[PDB]
């Protein structure tokens, strides 16, 4: 089904990211942990999407832009330094 | 390594309240990067917790302890 | 000092609110718990203020308005039903 | 019972990054109400936790268990 496929795609990417961390940190993740992180990530997209949409509407836009995403990424000041430094290089095209 | 733009687009569109809502290409790229950060932070924090309790691997018990603060940070 | 006085004012109001809950629920709060809630509340104001200011600037305003506050109160859908129902009665003047 | 507008105004102004930032009177009233909700939720959740563990009163241990989710909800 539609959402099963999306979750599988997430789970694959999460597995790959966790593998990279595991390889780097020399610490294994259980299969259950990887699945939980995939599920967490799928659910977190629900919150990101609603917030983004509200931030856009807040500025009277129906199309979500980079300012909406940077507002989203405000949470941590270290999260903020990344989003502002990663909006420039993509915007180097 | 990371998320494909098309995947992230579909995940977000699953949840928009209005069918009129769209996402810019540049915003989509920033979201791809932000989801990567989220997942890597979950993993790395889990590893830190496991290290701290001298566990053999990151299992769900370890992950659960780091989740509340992770979510606060995102 | 300035912030000591503000914290005292918070602590007084928090004490009064906790007393009302204690009286209603028939369950006492320790003095330490009341203080922790006051401190939590003082610290939470830091986050509310920064978010409000960013939400206003997001809409290109330097003056925070009710839409900023309602955006802030989005968090929970039950928190949302309150902020939208409590913006009307104040706005019944 | 609740917070005075002047108090909430001063708390917020403590933290603004720009001295130009101001708050509308109506927004200030909504913030007064929102802070009340926050504090009452902390108290009520603390009481629920205490009830659940059959504690004699809400002490800090009980409060701490409810805080992560409280903050997520605000």
């Amino acid at each position: 089904s539609y959402q099963q496929r999306l979750k599988a795609a997430v789970h694959y990417t999460v597995g790959c990211l966790c593998e990279e961390v595991a390889l780097d940190k020399a610490m294994q993740f259980s299969k259950q942990t990887i699945a939980a992180i995939s599920e967490l990530t799928f659910r977190q997209c629900e919150n990101f999407a609603k917030d983004l949409e509200m931030f856009a509407r807040h500025a009277k836009r129906t199309t979500i832009n980079t300012e909406d995403v940077k507002l989203l990424a405000r949470r941590s000041n270290s999260l903020l330094k990344y989003i502002t430094d990663k909006s420039e290089e993509i915007a180097q095209a | 390594s990371g998320f494909r733009k098309e995947l992230v687009s579909r995940l977000l569109h699953l949840h928009f309240k209005d069918d009129k809502t769209k996402v810019s290409g540049d915003a989509l790229q920033l979201m791809v990067e932000l989801l990567k950060v989220f997942v890597v932070e979950a993993a790395v924090r889990g590893v830190r917790q496991a290290q701290a309790e001298d566990a053999l691997r990151v299992d769900v018990d370890q992950l659960e302890k780091v989740l509340p603060q992770l979510l606060l940070d995102f």
